[PDB]
C-alpha cells in the first residue's frame, strides 16, 4: 500500500493514506493481536515479536498492553531466575543472574524491537520489582547482599582476579546496583565493610576503592558517598600523616626511646560507622602509655583544634611470645594484649586481677578470655571451663605451633545479628530523619495538603534513596507534633497547617 | 616476658573547639599563651594579642606565628590564613 | 489556693474541679459588670498568683541548674513548659493561659540567658539534633535568645563551607567545589527543616554563612568561585562520553 501510495497519489497524502489502512485493518482487530501478545511475548518468537511490535506502535493505543506483557514477563524470568539460589553463593549468582536477564532483555529490545524507550523503562521497572523481592513478613535483603558482593570482589582473596577484572566486574554491576531501592540499608552496609576493609588491610588495591567510590558517585550522586570518599581520604592520607608522626619523634629536642611502631589509622569521626557506644573504659597497659600521650602530643601540636577518641577494640599489636623458648610472635587485639601484660606482671592471673589490671567491661572481658582459650593461648588451670571468678591460669606450653603469626581472635568477618539489627536501626532514624525533613519542606512549598496528596509526593521525592512506609511517615509526624514544630488542623487530621 | 612490638591503633579525631579559647592553648583567648604562660615573672602581659583572621578566627598571636612557621594553613579550617584585626 | 496549686507543681494531684470551681467564681461574680468583668479576677487571684509563681519557677530554675547541665535541664525545662500549659488550662480562666505561661519564660529560660547562651556554642558545633531543638524552642519565646544562635549556627556553616570546599584536588576543582557547597547547604538545610521550623532568620544565616565560604579569596589573590562555577557548566554540558543522560544532567 505505501508502494502503491507512492506510485500514484500525492506527496502530502501519503501518511493518511497508510494511517486509513492501518486504522481498518490493525486497530479494528486490537482484541486478537492484545490476545496473542501474551503468547509472542512469553514464547519468544523474534519475528513475530517484530512484526506484531511494528503494528501496535503504528496503533494509537496498542503498544501499552505489549509493554506490560513485556514488563510481567521479564518480571517472571526475574523470579524464575533470582529466588531458586543457593546459599553457599548467594551475592555473586544473584548479581550474574540479573546481569544475564538484563543483558538478554537487552539484545531483545535492541534487536528485535526496535530499542523502544518504552519498553525499556518496562524492563527497568520488572528488573526493580525483581530486585525488590520483598519476602512476605520480612526485609528485602538484596542491598545486603549487593554489599556483600562489593565486599567479595575487593577484597584480597587467593581467586586471582586482576584490576581489570574487578573493574568490568563492578561496571556490570553497577547496572544492577542502578535498580536497587531501599539504598539507604546499601549504603549502610557498604560502609560498614568499606570501613572494615580499609582498617583490617583486606582491601586488594586502593585504587579499586577509589574506582568503586567513584563509581556509586556517579550512579547516585555525591551526597551518596561523601563519606565513603571521606573515609577513602582518611585512609590514603593516613601514610603521611605516621610519616610527619615519625618526623616528629625524631625531631624532638629530647631523645625518645619507644619501643614500638606504628601503622596510625586516625580517621574522621562524623564519616566512618564507627563507634565508642561500648562503655568498656580499657583505660591503656604499661607499655602503650607513654607512645600514646606522645602521639596525642603531636596531635595536638600539628593537627590543633580537634580531638582523637581512641577506639581501643579495632587497634592490633604484635606480642613477642618469649616466655615459652620463643615459638613466634602474636598478632593480638589490644585486650588480648592487655591481658598478656597482666600475665606478664605476675605467673599467676585472677578475673579479680585483670579486672584491677585492665579495667574492661565484664563481657568484653569474658569474651576475650574465652577467644584466648579458644587458641590454646591459655591453659585455664581452673576446673570450670565457663565463666568464672577463679580464672587462674598461666600458659598452655604445647602451643608452639609452626606458624611464625597467628590471629589468636578473629574480627574482619563477624556478621553478627547483632550489628546488622544496629545498622538497620541507624538507617530506620536517618529514614525518618529524613522523612520529616521531606515533610516539613514540602509543606513549606505547598502550605495545603491532604493525606493521599502528601503521602504520594513524599513517595516520589524519597524515591532517589527508599520507599518509604506509610507508618514512618505517621510516626515522624507524630514526633513533630510532639515536639510542636508542626500543627495540623484542628478540624480534621486531613487538612495541614503551617506551624 | 611479653613484649609487645608493631601497635597498629586506629583512632577516631573530632572537631572540638571551645568558645573563646585558643585552639593550640586548650586554653583562653584572653589569657597569656602557652609559651607566655611559662616566664609570667618576665613577661608583660600585652604581647599575647587576639589575632583574627578573614575566616573569623581567634588566635594568639605566638600560638599563630610559630603556626606560620611551619605551616601557612589555618588549623581550624583548611585555609590560607591572613589578619585583619590586632 | 495557691497551696493547693503548688501542690500540684509538687507532684500529688489535688481535686481539679473544687480549685477550678473557686477559681471561676472570682470571675462569675464579675459576670454582671458592664466595665472590666475580670479586674476583680486579675486582682484578688491573678496578681498574687503570678507573683507566687514567679518566685516559685524562678526557685525551681536555680533549683535545677545545681544538679543538671544545660543538656538536659531543657529537657527538665521543656516538661515544666508543657505541664504548665496544662495546668493552667485546668486550673484558671482561659484569660490568664498567656500571661502565667509568658511568666514562666521570663524565669526558667529569660533569666538564664547568659548560661544558655554560653552552652550555645557547644551545641551548634557538635550537631547535637536533640539538644538544638530543645534550645530552640526555649529561645524563640524569649525575645532576644535567638539572635546568638542564629549568630553561632552561621559561624558553624562558615566554618564547615569553609573546611568542605579547602585543598580540593587540583584536577577537579570544578566539579568538587560545585558539591561541597552543595553538601554543606543540603546537609544545613535538613537541620533547619526539622531541628528548627525553617526559620527565614536560621536560613539567611545559613545564606549568610555560605555567601563568605564561596567568596572566599585568597590572600592577595582574586576569588575563583566565579571561574570555578563556570568551569563546572562547561564540563557536564559538553560531548560527556561518561554516561550523563539528558535527565541525570538536568
Ligand atoms: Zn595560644
Ligand atoms: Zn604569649
Ligand atoms: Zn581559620
Amino acid at each position: 500500500e505505501e508502494i502503491r501510495c507512492r506510485k500514484y497519489l500525492h506527496p502530502s497524502s501519503y501518511t493518511k493514506v497508510i494511517h486509513e489502512c492501518q486504522q481498518r485493518m490493525v486497530a479494528d482487530h486490537l482484541q486478537f493481536l492484545h490476545a496473542e501478545c501474551h503468547n509472542i511475548i512469553r514464547q519468544e518468537k523474534k519475528n513475530d515479536m517484530a512484526n506484531m511490535y511494528v503494528l501496535l506502535r503504528a496503533v494509537s493505543t496498542g503498544l501499552p498492553h505489549m509493554i506490560q506483557e513485556l514488563q510481567n514477563h521479564i518480571h517472571d524470568e526475574g523470579l524464575r531466575a533470582t529466588s531458586n539460589l543457593t546459599q553457599e553463593n548467594m551475592p555473586t549468582l544473584f548479581v550474574e543472574s540479573v546481569l544475564e536477564v538484563h543483558g538478554k532483555f537487552v539484545q531483545l529490545i535492541n534487536t528485535v524491537l526496535n530499542g523502544d524507550q518504552h519498553f525499556m523503562s518496562a524492563l527497568d521497572k520488572a528488573l526493580t520489582s525483581v530486585v525488590n523481592y520483598r519476602e512476605p513478613k520480612s526485609v528485602c535483603k538484596a542491598p545486603e547482599l549487593l554489599a556483600k558482593y562489593c565486599d567479595n570482589l575487593l577484597k584480597k582473596s587467593a581467586k586471582g582476579m586482576t584490576e581489570n577484572e574487578v573493574e568490568d566486574r563492578l561496571t556490570s554491576f553497577i547496572t544492577v546496583f542502578k535498580y536497587i531501592d531501599d539504598k539507604d540499608v546499601f549504603q549502610k552496609f557498604y560502609a560498614r565493610m568499606l570501613a572494615k576493609r580499609l582498617i583490617h588491610g583486606l582491601s586488594m588495591s586502593m585504587d579499586s576503592e577509589e574506582a568503586m567510590i567513584n563509581k556509586l558517585k556517579q550512579a547516585c550522586g555525591y551526597e551518596f558517598t561523601s563519606k565513603l570518599h571521606r573515609m577513602y581520604t582518611d585512609m590514603s592520607v593516613s601514610a603521611d600523616l605516621n610519616n610527619k608522626f615519625n618526623n616528629f619523634i625524631k625531631n624532638q629536642d629530647t631523645v625518645i626511646d619507644l619501643g614500638i611502631s606504628f601503622q596510625i589509622y586516625v580517621l574522621q569521626a562524623g564519616a566512618w560507622p564507627l563507634t565508642q557506644a561500648p562503655s568498656s573504659t580499657f583505660a591503656i597497659p604499661q607499655e602503650l602509655e607513654k607512645s600514646v600521650q606522645m602521639f596525642e602530643l603531636f596531635y595536638s601540636q600539628h593537627f590543633s583544634g580537634r580531638k582523637l577518641t581512641w577506639l581501643h577494640y579495632l587497634c592490633t599489636g604484635e606480642v613477642k611470645m618469649n616466655y615459652l623458648g620463643k615459638p613466634y610472635v602474636a598478632m593480638v587485639t589490644t585486650y588480648q594484649m592487655a591481658v598478656l601484660l597482666a600475665f606478664n606482671n605476675s605467673e599467676t592471673v585472677s578475673y579479680k586481677e585483670l579486672q584491677d589490671s585492665t579495667q574492661m567491661n565484664e563481657k568484653e572481658l569474658t569474651k576475650t578470655i574465652k577467644s584466648l582459650l579458644d587458641v590454646k593461648m591459655i591453659n585455664h588451670d581452673s576446673e570450670k571451663e565457663d565463666i568464672d571468678a577463679e580464672s587462674s591460669f598461666s600458659l598452655n606450653m604445647n602451643f608452639s605451633s609452626k606458624r611464625t603469626k597467628f590471629k589468636i581472635t578473629t574480627s574482619m568477618q563477624k556478621d553478627t545479628p547483632q550489628e546488622m539489627e544496629q545498622t538497620r536501626s541507624a538507617v530506620d532514624e536517618d529514614r525518618k530523619m529524613y522523612l520529616q525533613a521531606a515533610i516539613v519542606r514540602i509543606m513549606k512549598a505547598r502550605k495545603v495538603l491532604r493525606h493521599n496528596a502528601l503521602i504520594q509526593e513524599v513517595i516520589s521525592q524519597s524515591r532517589a534513596r527508599f520507599n518509604p512506609s506509610i507508618s514512618m511517615i505517621k510516626k515522624c509526624i507524630e514526633v513533630l507534633i510532639d515536639k510542636q514544630y508542626i500543627e495540623r488542623s484542628q478540624a480534621s487530621a486531613d487538612e495541614y497547617s503551617y506551624v | 616476658r611479653f613484649e609487645v612490638k608493631k601497635w597498629n591503633a586506629v583512632a577516631l579525631w573530632a572537631w572540638d573547639i571551645v568558645v573563646d579559647n585558643c585552639a593550640i592553648c586548650r586554653n583562653h583567648i584572653m589569657d597569656l599563651c602557652i609559651e607566655c604562660q611559662a616566664n609570667q615573672a618576665s613577661a608583660t602581659s600585652e604581647e599575647c594579642t587576639v589575632a583574627w583572621g578573614v575566616c573569623n578566627h581567634a588566635f594568639h598571636f605566638h600560638c599563630i606565628s610559630r603556626w606560620l612557621k611551619t605551616r601557612q594553613v589555618c588549623p581550624l579550617d583548611n585555609r590560607e590564613w591572613e589578619f585583619q584585626k590586632y | 489556693l495557691l497551696r493547693e496549686i503548688k501542690n500540684d507543681r509538687g507532684g500529688e494531684d489535688p481535686n481539679q474541679k473544687v480549685i477550678h470551681g473557686v477559681i471561676n467564681s472570682f470571675v462569675h461574680v464579675e459576670q454582671y459588670k458592664k466595665k472590666f468583668p475580670l479586674k476583680f479576677y486579675q486582682e484578688i487571684f491573678e496578681s498574687p498568683f503570678l507573683t507566687e509563681t514567679g518566685e516559685y519557677y524562678k526557685q525551681e530554675a536555680s533549683n535545677l541548674l545545681q544538679e543538671s547541665n544545660c543538656s538536659q535541664y531543657m529537657e527538665k525545662v521543656l516538661g515544666r513548659l508543657k505541664d504548665e500549659e496544662i495546668r493552667c488550662r485546668k486550673y484558671l480562666h482561659p484569660s490568664s493561659y498567656t500571661k502565667v505561661i509568658h511568666e514562666c519564660q521570663q524565669r526558667m529560660v529569660a533569666d538564664h540567658l547568659q548560661f544558655l547562651h554560653a552552652e550555645c556554642h557547644n551545641i551548634i558545633r557538635q550537631e547535637k539534633k536533640n539538644d538544638m531543638a530543645n534550645m530552640y524552642v526555649l529561645l524563640r519565646a524569649v525575645s532576644t535568645g535567638l539572635p546568638h544562635m542564629i549568630q553561632e549556627l552561621q559561624n558553624h556553616i562558615h566554618d564547615e563551607g569553609l573546611r568542605a570546599t579547602s585543598n580540593l584536588t587540583q584536577e577537579n576543582m570544578p566539579t568538587l567545589f560545585v558539591e561541597s557547597v552543595l553538601e554543606v547547604h543540603g546537609k544545613f538545610v535538613q537541620l533547619i527543616n526539622t531541628v528548627l521550623n525553617g526559620d527565614q532568620h536560621f536560613m539567611s544565616a545559613l545564606d549568610k554563612a555560605l555567601t563568605s565560604v564561596v567568596n572566599y579569596r585568597e590572600p592577595k589573590s582574586v576569588c575563583k568561585a566565579p571561574e570555578l562555577l563556570a568551569k563546572y557548566c562547561d564540563n557536564l554540558l559538553k560531548k560527556s562520553a561518561k554516561g550523563m543522560t539528558e535527565n541525570e544532567v538536568e
